[PDB]
């Protein structure tokens, strides 16, 4: 199942960068969406590792 | 012979993490490019495909493609693919604007 294209990598990397910044800011909604778009291109333990979909609400 | 070499913690993958990347990899060369992306995302933000970086990738690749221990195999399959992946990524970025 498929070679990673540079286009895919670029999208993957921008998504992770922005998901991290979103997490720093506290917008977990955006982080969750972005980490998932990353997972859809290139799934891996570190990304799936959020999750950390914690709430108490 | 000489020592135990380990990479820095930030570039250390678990066997589980390595297996997963391999399972998605179409070839030795694709594995090498996926590894570049996972280990060295700093190389894609605002070249430094330098020897230490490439050797680290090759060490991981060799776990599942042991013929890559032959430098000819490395230079025939993986290394042109890594460089062309990296060139393509940067030209694509240059062109965005």
């Amino acid at each position: 199942a498929e070679a990673l294209s540079p286009e895919q990598a670029a999208h993957y990397l921008r998504y992770v960068k922005e998901a991290k910044e979103a997490t720093k800011n506290g917008d977990l909604e955006e982080a969750f969406k972005l980490f998932n778009l990353a997972k859809d291109i290139f799934p891996n333990e570190k990304v799936l590792s959020r999750i950390q979909k914690i709430q108490e609400a | 012979m000489v020592a135990k070499f380990q990479p820095p913690p930030e570039y250390q993958l678990t066997a589980a993490e390595l297996k997963q990347i391999v399972d998605q990899s179409l070839s030795g060369g694709d594995l090498a490019c996926r590894l570049l992306v996972q280990l060295f995302p700093e190389l894609f933000s605002d070249r430094k495909l330098e020897s230490l970086h490439l050797q680290l990738i090759r060490n991981y690749v060799e776990v599942y493609y042991p013929s890559v221990k032959d430098t000819a195999v490395w230079q025939a399959e993986c290394l042109p693919q890594l460089n062309d992946f990296f060139s393509r990524f940067w030209a694509q970025r240059e062109m965005e604007d």
